[PDB]
């Protein structure tokens, strides 16, 4: 049985300059996840890490999104949020939640199916 | 008088075994179950499972030699040496009947020799949240893509010249809280009161040293188990492991398959290393079911 | 002055992107920059420096936050620290490429500079540490010989100031234990040498800076995964100790996946601290590598 | 190259109850060796560890030789000694010097040529 299931929501269609809040819900309490992260895959592009957040709260971001995207942990909501500001067409991709759970021998990756983001 | 509160219906007692005065907590009626704790804790991690098992069993939860309120071992800290004390303590209360063994963390290291050398004495076996000392522990990572490893303490505790004692002395509460929380998924269960009780116990100078001596004997335990492992385990066996941050994951059952002929394994989602406290209900349920079935 | 300056050399500072860097400089000719590692300062090069100065201009900086250098203002990842070190070297050799010799985390803090400014790097010597990449996740937490040589990676990288809290009040005890456990030749670390090193990194900002390099290691891995898309082209030498405490074959084995032109040496009976444990054979190999065809 | 060369001295034929001192010298200073040890192998049996001594000075012994054999370290002579007292015919084997050098990724084993010990 998968040790966590992830479900992304809150993507969709937005015009350039608009904003979106992505959401990732975890079937287990999010503090059981060592690193939660957001990835994206666009047509004709590489799969990119956009943001990641540790249990401590330390965050890291891709250069292309610094200052526009913000990743956070909401423990009560059991949700990790990706706030996306000042969007451009080049941010069109499917955004994946990623759960990294560290076990003694090493980490295990878990992925959601992704939520569609279109900027037009 | 007592480091930890004794659950209602239970008794805090001592027994000298081969010159070593062992502390233990006992309760219930019926066949015997022994619960052996691991590093950083004492018998008290079992205090929620004990009243449940006491409804059908005689339950004994000793303090490992040198830890809790037990005296340091007089032989040594290798798995084979410590297993002698624990077998003798269990066999004194169930000399005619086989007993059940539930073990956590280094409780595994300190009982596996007993089990493989006295299989007829072990009815059913539950092991959780630690590897059996063998060459596979040499493949644990010193560092990971997620930051600090969960196993770096193996070499920290085993370093020469009393490195860990020298660095941790005066900082026992701080270190133990960091160790416990970094191996937990559900840190909420460790209140100020519980963290204080554990920290005060293992901060006793002989307990702080004894804790690390278990790791300094780890290479010796590996060599011993390389010979003992020639005989597979035959009794019914269950493995438990945390599937959240801090747990053993799939490795617990995967390694046990090379040891046990009859083993079932469970990985508990959202749970770290400290299963009895992080995930009391699912873990108590799995242990109670495994030891009740067919009885 | 934290450490004695060799005769004919000078202790000086330069400010680079707001950060005041300390270094020791001497000699004449083309530039060689010597980059120290964890637990030490420029002074580990004080035996090789007068030898190199006969042909070269020698600069040995203190890493940001360590020795007498100020903490970095950007961060401790490899790319961030390499900017301070690249700009410092190009200040003294703005027109000609220079040579780079780096030890331990000096490798972490210079590799991004090398990969992105190859025309600035004539010859490259790296010793006694991995380049930060996914391979470092394969170092063992515990070994058939007891305590591993790499567990400090996670100790230093642990959250909530663990290493600072435990080492505070024991800087000399820990640093002596760390150095000797990674050395084959422990006799060269006299009471006087250990005291100088312990005094330097016991400064609160230096103790923290020491560990922040390891707390930035995962980020350095992410950075170097992209940078490594371009192989290194300059002549490269790697050195490693073949005694207890050294990198062994892994040093050259990894570099082969980075450099097209690399030779490697494993020095018998030598641990991690090659410049001090095995000054003569290391000095000779380095001097020869930077002297060929010149 | 070879990072250490090991040269054994000693062995031979001795009567039950007798003694022998084996010797192993190291081509590098012995402190560069993480673990120095003695193994033995008799024909038709498995090679077994007899004694080992760490740089710290901690020693370990096989059960059959505890109390009779003593491993020691002479830093000036760069030599490890195996003092074998109270020998029985059950100690007959070829005794091999063993050097373990720990590197960052793991240890490397080196073996001597071996010396025959016969108790008869």
């Amino acid at each position: 049985m998968a040790q966590v299931k992830l479900q992304e929501s809150g993507g969709g269609l937005v015009q350039p300059g608009g904003s979106l809040r992505l959401s990732c819900a975890s079937s287990v309490p999010i503090f059981a996840i060592t690193v939660m992260g957001w990835y994206r895959q666009a047509p004709g592009k590489q799969r990119e890490l956009v943001a990641g957040i540790k249990r401590s709260g330390d965050t890291n971001y891709a250069d292309s999104v610094k200052g526009r995207f913000t990743i956070s942990r909401d423990d009560a909501k059991n949700t990790v949020f990706l706030q996306m500001n000042s969007l451009t067409t080049e941010d069109t991709a499917v955004y994946y939640c990623n759960a990294q759970i560290l076990s003694w021998m090493g980490g295990t990756d878990y992925w959601g199916q992704g939520t569609q983001v279109t900027v037009s | 008088a007592e480091e930890f509160p004794v659950p209602n219906g239970f008794e805090s007692a001592y027994r000298e075994v081969d010159g070593v005065k062992l502390h233990y907590v006992k309760g219930g009626q019926g066949p015997l179950v022994m619960l052996v704790h691991g590093f950083g804790q004492t018998w008290y991690e079992w205090h929620q499972l004990m009243p449940e098992l006491a409804k059908r069993f005689t339950v004994i939860a000793p303090d490992l030699p040198g830890l809790g309120q037990s005296e340091p071992p007089k032989t040594g800290y290798s798995g084979e040496q410590v297993a002698v004390y624990l077998h003798k303590l269990a066999r004194q209360f169930s000399p005619d009947r086989p007993f059940d063994l539930v073990a956590h963390d280094i409780g595994i290291w300190n009982t596996y020799p007993m089990v493989v050398k006295n299989q007829a004495d072990i009815a059913r076996l539950v092991y959780m949240e630690a590897p059996i000392p063998d060459a596979r522990i040499y493949r644990f990572p010193a560092f990971t893509a997620q930051g600090e490893s969960l196993v770096w303490h193996f070499s920290f505790f085993a370093a020469d010249d009393r490195l860990a004692e020298t660095l941790i002395a005066g900082k026992e509460r701080f270190f133990l809280e960091h160790f416990i929380k970094s191996h937990a998924s559900n840190t909420e269960v460790f209140s100020e009161r519980l963290l204080d009780l554990y920290a005060r116990s293992y901060a006793k100078p002989h307990s702080l040293n004894a804790s690390f001596e278990y790791y300094r004997a780890l290479n010796e335990s590996v060599r011993q188990n390389a010979e003992l492992a020639k005989t597979r385990l035959q009794m019914p066996t269950m493995t438990l492991a945390g599937g959240g941050h801090g747990g053993m994951g799939t490795f617990q059952l995967e390694q046990m398959k090379a040891y046990a002929e009859d083993v079932e394994g469970h990985v508990l989602p959202g749970c770290g290393h400290w299963l009895p406290e992080e995930c009391a209900a699912p873990m108590n349920r799995l242990v109670i079911d495994f030891l009740s079935r067919g009885r």
